[PDB]
Formats: C-alpha cells, sequence, structure tokens
RNA sequence: AAACUCAGUUGACACAAAAUAGACUACGAAAGUGGCUUUAACAUAUCUGACACAAUAGCUAAGACCCAAACUGGGAACCCCACUAUGCUUAGCCCUAAACCUCAACAGUUAAUCAACAAAACUGCUCGCCAGAACACUACGAGCCACAGCUUAAAACUCAAA
RNA sequence: AAGUGUACUGAGUGCACUUGGAC
C-alpha cells in the first residue's frame, strides 16, 4: 500500500549495476533484511531464539571487550626500551 | 554414503549463499570468494570448503586469511539458519586444478 | 493561579455560538508541528 | 480528561470539509465531550494508500480536535468515526500536553555490564 | 551537478530524463529470483507486459535453471524481445535471492538494455505466515 | 585545630552529565520531521540506542512516535519519506 | 586493599601515600639495615624494574650489598642448599626496591 | 579544599591559559594560584557574596595586569 | 520423483501472526507479557505463615481456518507433496513441565574464605521438605473424576551399594 | 545433541520448555 521503488531503491551510477547492487546488498545487510529474511525461511522457536540471541549478546559483549583489551596492550609491543636487561 | 553427499551439497549452496552479502563481513564480501565445492569428513568431523584460488599470491594469502578468521562465524550462521542443525568445523581449503587446464590451453594454443 | 488561567482560556474555546465562525477561521490557518534536531540539540524550525 | 482526535479526512472541497467538521463536532457535543480548539494541518499525500469504505485515497486532509470528554465517551467517538464515510480515519489519544515533561538530568553513566559473568575464583 | 543515489520523486520536476522520457515512465523489469528459478518481465509503466521470460522458457530444465548462464540466457531473450517491442531504457526491480540475481541483470545488458535504476521489492513478512520448519539430513 | 586539614565536600571539579540531544524536548508523535531523523533512509527500520546516541528514555519515546505515526498516517512505514532526506544526519550509520 | 591504612587519600581517583606514616617506616626500615650491616649481616637489594635495573645494581657494588635484579630462578632461596652449595651462606636481610 | 570550588570555576570561566605548571619549583605560583590567593583576600575583606568575589577578583588581577583570557 | 495447470505484474483483500525498536532488561506472585488507541488497573503490614491462578499439551459445544502440523496417504523413520486433529474466538473443563536463577520468605553482615563445581561466604528468624538404592511418578485405599487418567502413596522380596 | 511435560503412531514425530551441549 505504499509508493513503490522507494523503498531499497538505488540508481545505478554511470551504469557500473555491479557497485550499485554491492551497493545495495550492503544496505540490506546493514539494516539486517538479510537476516531476517534468511532466518525466517524457517521457523526458529521462542526457546532456539531466545538462547541464540544470549549467545549473541553474550559473543559481542567478549568481542568487544578483548577488542578493547587488545587495543588498549598494543602499546607495549613498542621495541624494548631496555633491551640487554 | 547419500547422506554425505547430500549434506555436502546443501552446504555448499548455503555456504555460496552466505559469501553472496556481507552478512559475514564486508571484508570477506569484498574479497568475492567462489567456492569449488564442500567435502565431509566421514566421520562429520569437519567440512572442508574448497574456494577457487586466484592469480595474485598476495590476493591468495589475504583471503585465506580472512575466510579462516570468518569461519567460526560462517559455522554459526548456518548453525542459526538451521540449515543444518549441527555442524563441524569449516575448514577453507585452497583449490588449483583448473591451473593445469588453464596453462595446457596457454601452451596448446 | 492554575483555575485562574484555566478562566481566562475557557473564554477562547469552542461553543456553538462560535463554532461555525471558529471552523473557518481554523480552515484557513494552518498549524505546524514539524522540526528537526540537528547534533547540537538546535532546534530547526521549517520555513513555510 | 483531555483528549486528543487526529482525524484525516478525506480530501475534497471547502463547504465539503466545513460540514463535515460540523458534523464530528456535533457528534462530539452529543456524546458529551466539551470541544477545546480546532487545528488543520492542511492537505497532504497520505504516507501509504488508505481504504476505507469501499474506496481508497491517496491525499487527506489533517486535523486536531482536542477537547475535554467523560471517559465513556470515548468508544462512542471512535463507533461514530468509523462509521462515517467522510473521515479517512480517525484516531483518539491522550492529549499529549496532559502528561508532564519529567526532567532528566542527562544520560547516566553507563558501567560495565551488571553481572553478566561470573565472580567465582575462576 | 553531483549525482544521487535516491530515486526522483514522482510528481516532480526533474530535469533527469533518458530519450526525453522520465524516470516514471520507463518500463519497468521486474526480476523474480527464487530458489528454483528466475523469471524477468519487462513491462511498460502501465504495467503492459512488453517481455517475458523464465529459465523454463529459455529450457535449462530442473537443476540447470539455476544457474547464472541460464539467467543470462533468459536475460538475453526478454531483452531481445523487448528491444523488438522497441524498448531501451529499463528500471530494474528484483525480489528473492535466487542464485541468476546478478546474471539476470547481465543478460539483459548483453541483449542490449540499458538498466537506469536498480530496485529491490523482496517480500519480507513483518509477522505473518508461521514458516515451515526446518529441515534435517 | 589544623587549617590544612581537607574538607569533606562533593566534588567541583566533576562534569554535568552528558545531555541526551533530546533530553529535555518533548518528543510528540506528529513531529514527523523529527522522527525521521531516527530511521533508515533505505529500509524504514528504527534505529538502535547504540546508533542514535539516545538515552533509554528517550530511544523508547522516540520508538513509541514512531509506531504511533506510522499506525496513524503520519510516517510511511517501510522508508524514510524523501522530503527530510537533507535534514541534519543525527544518526552514526557509514552506509558510504 | 592493604595500602588503606598507609594512604593519606585519593586526588583525583589517585592514591597520596600518609608521608608521615612513610617518615615512620622509613626511619624504622633504614635503622634495621644499618643495624644489620653494622652486624656485618649479607643484605641482598632486589628489584624487577628493568628501568632502575643498572642503578640497583651499581648502587649494591657501591655499598658492598648484593644484587638481584634479573630474572629470579625458582627456589633460589628455598633450594638455596642444592642450587649453590651446602656452606652457602643466605641473606641475612633482603630489601625490595620493587615488591 | 574550600579552594577547588574557586580552581573549578576559575578553570570553567578561563580554562588553563598559557602559564603552564612548572611542576619541579615546589613554590611554584600559577595564574589558578593567584586567582585563589586573590579572593580568598577578598573574601577576608569583608565581602561574602560568591559571584561578586569572583567577579571583583578578576577585575582587581587585570588591574595587577595577569592576562585572566576567558577560555569562553 | 510425486503432485497442480498453473505461473508473473497490477488491484481488491483476515476472526491468522505481531520485523525493526530489542546491543533495551521493564511489568507481573507464578505461568507469562515486546503492533496501535482508549477505558479499568498493578493488595498490604512498615515480618513469616493453608481459596485464586497455573505455559505447551488434552477434552466438551459452536465458530474461524491464511499458515504451520502429530496421524494418514502418495512419491525415493529420516527427505518431497496434500491434507486432519491441534495451534485461533467464545463458554467450560484437566492441573501437569528441566513450572529452573535447579539457589524458599524476611532482616542483616563482609567480620574472619573454603569439600569440588555452580550464582563469593555467612548470621538471625519462620514455614515446607529428606532420612541408602530399587521395588515405585508403582499396588491397595481415598479424592478429582464420570472411566482413562492426575494427586496422595505403600509393603514384601533383593543389595552393599546407589 | 540431551532431557522435562504432553498427544498420536510404532522408536519417531507434533507443541512448549531447560542447558544438566557446540558455534
Ligand atoms: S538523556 Fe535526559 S531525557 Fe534523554
Ligand atoms: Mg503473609
Ligand atoms: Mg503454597
Ligand atoms: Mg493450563
Ligand atoms: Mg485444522
Amino acid at each position: 500500500k505504499h509508493l513503490k521503488f522507494i523503498a531499497r531503491t538505488v540508481m545505478v551510477q554511470e551504469g557500473n549495476v555491479e557497485s550499485a547492487y554491492r551497493t545495495l546488498n550492503r544496505i540490506l545487510t546493514m539494516d539486517g533484511l538479510i537476516e531476517d529474511i534468511k532466518h525466517r525461511r524457517y521457523y526458529e522457536k521462542p526457546c532456539r531464539r531466545r538462547q541464540r540471541e544470549s549467545y549473541e549478546r553474550c559473543r559481542r559483549i567478549y568481542n568487544m571487550e578483548m577488542a578493547r583489551k587488545i587495543n588498549f596492550l598494543m602499546r607495549k609491543n613498542r621495541a624494548d626500551p631496555w633491551q640487554g636487561c | 554414503h547419500a547422506r554425505l553427499r547430500a549434506l555436502n551439497g546443501l552446504l555448499y549452496k548455503a555456504l555460496t549463499d552466505l559469501l553472496c552479502t556481507p552478512e559475514v563481513s564486508q571484508e570477506l564480501y569484498d574479497l568475492n570468494v567462489e567456492l569449488s565445492k564442500v567435502s565431509l569428513t566421514p566421520d562429520f568431523s569437519a567440512c572442508r570448503a574448497y574456494w577457487k584460488t586466484t592469480l595474485s599470491a598476495e590476493q591468495n594469502a589475504h583471503m585465506e586469511a580472512v575466510l579462516q578468521r570468518s569461519a567460526a562465524h560462517m559455522r554459526h550462521l548456518l548453525m542459526s539458519q538451521q540449515t543444518l542443525r549441527n555442524v563441524p568445523p569449516i575448514v577453507f581449503v585452497q583449490d588449483k586444478g583448473n591451473a593445469a587446464l588453464a596453462e595446457l590451453d596457454q601452451l596448446l594454443a | 493561579r492554575e483555575v485562574l488561567q484555566l478562566q481566562e482560556e475557557v473564554k477562547n474555546f469552542i461553543t456553538r455560538e462560535n463554532l461555525e465562525a471558529r471552523v473557518e477561521a481554523a480552515l484557513d490557518s494552518r498549524k505546524n508541528y514539524n522540526w528537526a534536531i540537528t547534533r547540537e540539540g538546535l532546534v530547526v524550525r521549517p520555513q513555510r | 480528561p483531555r483528549y486528543e482526535l487526529a482525524l484525516i479526512l478525506k480530501a475534497m472541497q471547502r463547504p465539503e470539509t466545513a460540514a463535515t467538521l460540523k458534523r464530528t463536532i456535533e457528534a462530539l457535543m452529543d456524546r458529551g465531550a466539551i470541544v477545546r480548539d480546532l487545528e488543520n494541518l492542511g492537505e497532504r499525500a497520505l504516507p501509504y494508500r488508505i481504504s476505507a469504505h469501499s474506496q481508497q485515497h491517496n491525499r487527506g486532509g489533517y486535523f486536531l480536535v482536542d477537547f475535554y470528554a467523560p471517559t465513556a465517551a470515548v468508544e462512542s467517538m471512535v463507533e461514530h468515526l468509523s462509521r462515517d464515510i467522510d473521515v479517512i480515519r480517525g484516531n483518539i489519544v491522550k492529549h499529549p500536553l496532559t502528561q508532564e515533561l519529567k526532567e532528566c538530568e542527562g544520560i547516566v553513566p553507563v558501567p560495565l555490564a551488571e553481572k553478566l559473568y561470573s565472580t567465582k575464583k575462576r | 551537478t553531483k549525482f544521487s543515489i535516491y530515486p526522483p520523486i514522482p510528481g516532480e520536476e526533474s530535469s533527469l530524463r533518458w530519450a526525453g522520457k522520465k524516470f516514471e515512465e520507463i518500463p519497468i523489469a521486474h526480476i523474480k529470483a527464487s530458489h528454483n528459478n528466475t523469471q524477468i518481465q519487462v513491462v511498460s509503466a502501465s504495467n503492459e507486459p512488453l517481455a517475458f521470460a523464465s529459465c523454463g522458457t529459455e529450457g535449462f530444465r530442473n537443476a540447470k535453471k539455476g544457474t547464472g548462464i541460464a539467467a543470462q540466457t533468459a536475460g538475453i531473450a526478454a531483452a531481445a524481445r523487448a528491444k523488438q517491442k522497441g524498448v531501451i531504457h529499463i528500471r530494474v526491480v528484483v525480489k528473492g535471492l535466487g542464485p541468476g540475481r546478478l546474471s539476470a541483470m547481465h543478460g539483459l545488458i548483453m541483449g542490449g538494455l540499458e538498466v537506469i535504476s536498480i530496485t529491490d521489492n523482496t517480500p519480507i513478512p513483518h509477522n505473518g505466515c508461521r514458516p515451515r520448519k526446518a529441515r534435517k539430513l | 585545630s589544623n587549617e590544612d586539614l581537607p574538607i569533606s565536600m562533593e566534588n567541583p571539579y566533576k562534569e554535568p552529565l552528558k545531555k541526551c540531544i533530546l533530553c529535555g524536548k518533548h518528543v510528540d508523535y506528529k513531529n514527523v520531521q523529527l522522527l525521521s531523523q531516527f530511521v533508515s533512509p533505505f529500509t524504514g527500520c528504527i534505529y538502535g540506542r547504540h546508533i542514535t546516541g539516545l538515552c533509554g528514555k528517550k530511544q523508547k519515546e522516540i520508538t513509541k512516535a514512531i509506531k504511533r505515526a506510522q499506525i496513524m498516517g503520519f510516517m510511511p512505514v517501510t522508508y524514510k519519506d524523501p522530503a527530510y532526506l537533507k535534514d541534519p544526519k543525527v544518526c552514526n550509520i557509514r552506509y558510504r | 586493599r592493604f595500602m588503606e591504612p598507609y594512604i593519606f587519600g585519593s586526588r583525583l581517583d589517585h592514591d597520596i601515600i600518609d608521608l608521615e606514616q612513610t617518615a615512620t617506616h622509613l626511619q624504622l626500615a633504614l635503622n634495621f639495615t644499618a643495624h644489620m650491616a653494622y652486624r656485618k649481616g649479607i643484605i641482598l637489594f632486589i628489584s624487577r624494574n628493568r628501568q632502575f635495573s643498572y642503578l640497583i645494581e651499581n648502587m649494591a657494588r657501591d655499598c658492598g650489598e648484593y644484587a638481584h635484579t634479573r630474572y629470579f630462578r625458582g627456589g633460589m632461596l628455598t633450594n638455596a642448599r642444592l642450587l649453590f652449595g651446602p656452606t652457602v651462606r643466605l641473606p641475612d636481610l633482603i630489601i625490595f626496591l620493587h615488591t | 579544599y574550600h579552594e577547588d570550588r574557586i580552581r573549578a570555576k576559575f578553570y570553567s570561566v578561563y580554562g588553563s591559559g598559557q602559564r603552564a605548571f612548572d611542576l619541579f619549583n615546589p613554590n611554584f605560583k600559577s595564574t589558578c594560584q593567584r586567582f585563589v590567593e586573590k579572593y580568598t583576600e577578598l573574601q577576608k575583606l569583608g565581602e561574602t557574596d560568591e559571584e561578586k568575589l569572583f567577579v571583583e577578583t578578576g577585575k582587581a588581577l587585570l588591574a595587577e595586569g595577569v592576562i585572566l583570557r576567558r577560555v569562553g
């Protein structure tokens, strides 16, 4: 019931349809529509969905913390300033 | 085994669909990886995804590194999609069989 | 103070006596509720 | 209490729209509402096609009838608006100004996630 | 003027044209890319069917339908039909995630129709029909 | 006793909390021009707080306003309305 | 936690060590070290701060007492007899420049 | 310390300026320290209003020749 | 393969389900509660403590039936196709779940750590519950039923284990 | 994958639930 071609439409620039399609697919993935489509191909039972969401949140937070720790401690990799000791 | 063959076909299709999009990662998507085939170990201990290699050595190395880094995420994505209830660890193996044909045709030309 | 202000407002409410005139005046007029906000919290009222 | 009636009316002529608004205010008064004020947001294209009374429309006139009515009058008003044909879509809400703008000092600090992992010697 | 990737506003004086035709007037090339088929339909702005094509029409059978070459052939055939009908420019709109999703556009271009706007219309249900349970092998 | 004894007082060097861009400003379900700022241009998907940079209260208020406008016909559902594309970009997104 | 009694206070989330307590403790520690030196005991300076390893080694050499700033092999004290010899004399006092 | 209020307000109004801290000199006194001293003596004079003390301290240091550059 | 002659666009169009927000952790006693609006509304002493509820499943009468689907059938248990109970509304029933944060209510503490793992360790106070395993979510009786089931719940025999 | 409840069928399946599993 909406207007057509306003949603998920990308104008091809100079005919590089490959680039335009890549941009469109990037948009879909960023908004998670591909996630929804491929997850809704089949029915995930509510228990499984809850477990999956909890696992995803835990993994996201763990990865964020690990990356932050790695970035924080990377500075110490500088060559030894007291070599020979 | 027919079950193993069917599993290989389904996993090949699923992995191709996964790589069709940036779902795994934008970095992986930009590399435009093409999968030659999928083979499951007889005991179901591993799933080898044979991907076609390019001519550029640095590109091959970078693609291999990214694939190794994203294998676990791809496994999780499959198990979440329920394409297979249980998926063994995924191993990405370089494929170079077509080089013989290519260089033959080059010489024969 | 609250009720005192309310009393003043009631004089400007709508009644059957002023119903038609108020309806026509509203039709002539046009209120606007659209306005964006910048990154710094500056209301950007839209020119008409 | 103080309600706001957001009313999208079928786009049409000035005498027609005036008659429809008069009829709506008459219905409100019969239902006992004390109509406070009438606002017009003009005509514009509906965001999405809306069907009503064996018909569909793409342009509509927006209005906000602010009023006070006994609680019971709301169901009757909804039924009346639904039955009316000149109304593309009518909705009734608690008037936003009734709700108090509770003041927030700002964004409170975010500590480490609340006990998302154990504290045992592990 | 610098390029923009949003579609032109319908009912707006946009200087952009294609052979003098306005964007809204340009025919629309629906592309339905399912798991086991790819169908293309170039239809006038009045949705007059101008050209239709599919893997079944091009003769690719069963599994062979889900191939980039089959999609390319379907696109080429649709392009030839539309050209015979007098079509030059086309607004591509696609739904589904079939393998020939891009090969269809490739074949259409190879057949000689200028794609001016790539659009998606995938039927993503907010919440509706409960999908069938998951396979198991 | 001794005048150099440190005193019990609250932190004067503490800075005020970083008010969210909407804090203290009333969100409304009719301000489509505002709500559009917090939805995806290409799909209309509501951005999460990690993208909108809004506290929980105002994020929930924006969500409710968006849903109300969408159901009452004030806002398009599947896309940010084109009339508001030029509005200031208030969401940390990097499509391009 | 155990340094709370010695911490004078916090200044912008930075601890300040009570210099009165530090002065008393340093008086006692220097007095004890001097007494051991006078009694001709063996004093050993230990610290694993590579920034000050060189300074500590030189100070130990200058004062005659011994130093161990390098990696600490396991049991250099518990298994001293086997690592050094049955008759080895163990340090009579240790000074941890860094604990 | 009570003077921490004055220091905070001075930093808010004028920032760190340019008289960088020579942390090695124990007797070092910065522009903020001078403002604190002048504020203290002004309060001791008998004047008690906080804002008046602040503004008059700023003016007095200006007269003394202090370049109380404003941060914002 | 089987099956349908149906398929694509456009338009109309639900009594079904409720993307995104949700990376939020709120409400409720528990079960549960994530579309919108309105109405009604979320007990209490400033303690603990047996009639009222109780997910999914299931039954009765009538409706709805897009989609999904035990069972059935067909195709080469598991896979594909179609379809039924059933999932839905109303009005009544049944009262069981890994009904789980497997961590009872209330008050309090961080003083000296402690089988092990798990959700750091404890104090006070109250109610409920256990006294090896299996026999045994069983038999007998009884209650609810309204007859095929649930709750309560043993004994004998056996063993030095569990 | 395992299991609880429940129902059909003759060990599986259907619905919900738990991790006393993996990502
Ligand atoms: S931070 Fe105060 S209302 Fe959002
Ligand atoms: Mg009680
Ligand atoms: Mg009880
Ligand atoms: Mg029940
Ligand atoms: Mg049925």
